[PDB]
């Protein structure tokens, strides 16, 4: 849609066969004229290596939309490769809920032998002090 | 002339019968069919998001590169009208 | 389901009157290459044959 | 901007150095295993001699009612059908293009002899009128 | 073997020099486009600074069987139907063991708190004791 | 499935985070404390460098499967790739066959309006010689 070299429209599109990138005809052949170089790479070209663009052959295509077969199996990868994603936004969160779990009833279980332990000795303080 | 993709071609255009895909995807064992449309309608919720964000520009960007494509097929449609005309005007003297 | 399903069908008729016109535009283009593209290979017949 | 293979809009299109001519890679690197050469010229062509071309790439809009659903069900139905009922069609359109063949080649060598026979009674007529 | 991001088995790995980790080319690069930083390490990481890793041999084709291709589109729905349930269980589970953790943390506190009424008894009871 | 210093089938494949090419944690940890460096690049390399153990957590285990799913959309692009191979040189030979049928056509109506001019001077030749 655009040539590399000015930044216009290219009303004669041809690419080259070294550093491709769609050159407008009548610039790139005066980047050639000037030195036998491609302007992006700067590796050799000559005016025959650079190549006019065409309509394939015979085989007739069709505009690339979301019909079509390779189109819409190409979909299908940025379907599941974000959907893998969204899997690792819960796996990683469960490590640290998990994590945070297991520290808690730990704190939970080394806490309540101690509430038992008080609930012993209060009520045996009542229970000594009370007969005296 | 090609391997076994021109055998269940040919099958399936003699016999005039499509291959059924079954993505039991819509109606929802069910257990799992239930759970396979949230997760797929969460994506399309959040696949819906990202093209309204941008919304019509995106689309009238590539509307732009069609009248490129398009008004090139047309110069070389003149190139060839010419140089057809050029020839048969030799021929004519 | 059903709650998605009824969000994102309202969000596809959000676009589909949005990109409707240019669903329909480039429907019109996309016949239009189609057009040409038989006159791009039918004057590739009567150039050699010419 | 086009593949020159299976008429595509390619992805990674590379460009051979025998014959300036853009191909998708998965397609044009199919042909060099099955026979080394290039398709279009018929010239000595390796997958090292090819060279990979860079440009802004291609974009597609996924259509508004696009799910697992209808890409599973509806849009890869229309692809396998589009791809049956086409080739099928196109090589109806071969097979008549021979028997058209026919009769133009055989209409055509009709024709030769039909003016081999009046090349022989023209010049005569008018040798006749010199005699 | 596996990039640690999907769980796939990588087809152009590339790997980060901040935090030793072989990922898949096209994951760790959205991650970076989203946030300039490492997934597991949390390091200051860009896309220059990531180096494209060769593994030529490992790449082995799965070739499912003779398998008739009506079906293989119905293992494909099946597949995706499985994944889209194999990632909500994995996302709810998360969710209540970070609940039932919230649960943890109100007791923890609530806990220390009556330790404080019970050493007050104690305290209560060591000066009676000393009278 | 093969390391890159022995060639041996690896029960321990670590990886160099500078060319990786998976190694076996055996051979490359010895190429290490002869020098510390990469074998096949001959960058800086050392012992903590080096990715080792198995991968899989928090994934898991899909033996690359039959009736699975990602390869079945990798089959229907092989496929396909196939049907567009096919479907240009059905078009070359339709295209390429229509220049013969259209130069023959237009040329045997060109040689018939031969035939034309041939028997009308033919028939002259007659009526003159006749008369005469």
């Amino acid at each position: 849609l655009i040539c590399s070299i000015s930044n216009e429209v290219p009303e004669h599109p041809c690419v080259s066969p070294v550093s491709n990138h769609v050159y407008e005809r009548r610039l790139i052949e005066k980047y050639i004229a000037e030195n036998g170089t491609d302007p992006i790479n700067n590796q050799p070209l000559s005016e025959e290596q650079l190549i006019d663009i065409k309509v394939a052959h015979p085989i007739r295509p069709k505009p690339p939309s979301a019909t079509s077969i390779p189109a819409i199996l190409k979909a299908l990868q940025d379907e599941w490769d974000a959907v893998m994603l969204h899997s690792f936004t819960l796996r990683q969160q469960l490590q640290t809920t998990r994590q945070e779990l297991s520290h808690a009833l730990y704190q939970h279980d080394a806490a309540c032998r101690v509430i038992a332990r008080l609930t012993k000795e209060v009520t045996a303080a009542r229970e000594a002090l009370a007969t005296l | 002339t090609d391997i076994m993709r021109n055998e269940f071609e040919r099958l399936a255009a003699r016999q005039p019968i499509e291959l059924l895909s079954m993505k039991r995807y819509e109606l929802p064992e069910c257990v799992n069919n239930s759970m396979a449309q949230l997760e797929h309608q969460a994506v399309r919720i959040e696949n819906l998001e990202l093209m309204s964000q941008h919304g019509c520009n995106a689309w009238k960007v590539y509307n732009e590169n069609l009248v490129h494509m398009i008004e090139h097929a047309q110069k070389e449609l003149q190139k060839l009208r010419k140089h057809i005309q050029d020839l048969n005007w030799q021929r004519k003297n | 389901m059903t709650t998605e399903a009824k969000r994102a069908a309202k969000m596809e008729k959000k676009m589909k009157i949005l990109l409707g016109g240019y669903q329909s535009r480039a429907m019109g283009l996309m016949k239009q290459l189609n057009d040409l593209w038989d006159q791009i290979e039918q004057a590739h017949l009567e150039l050699r044959t010419f």
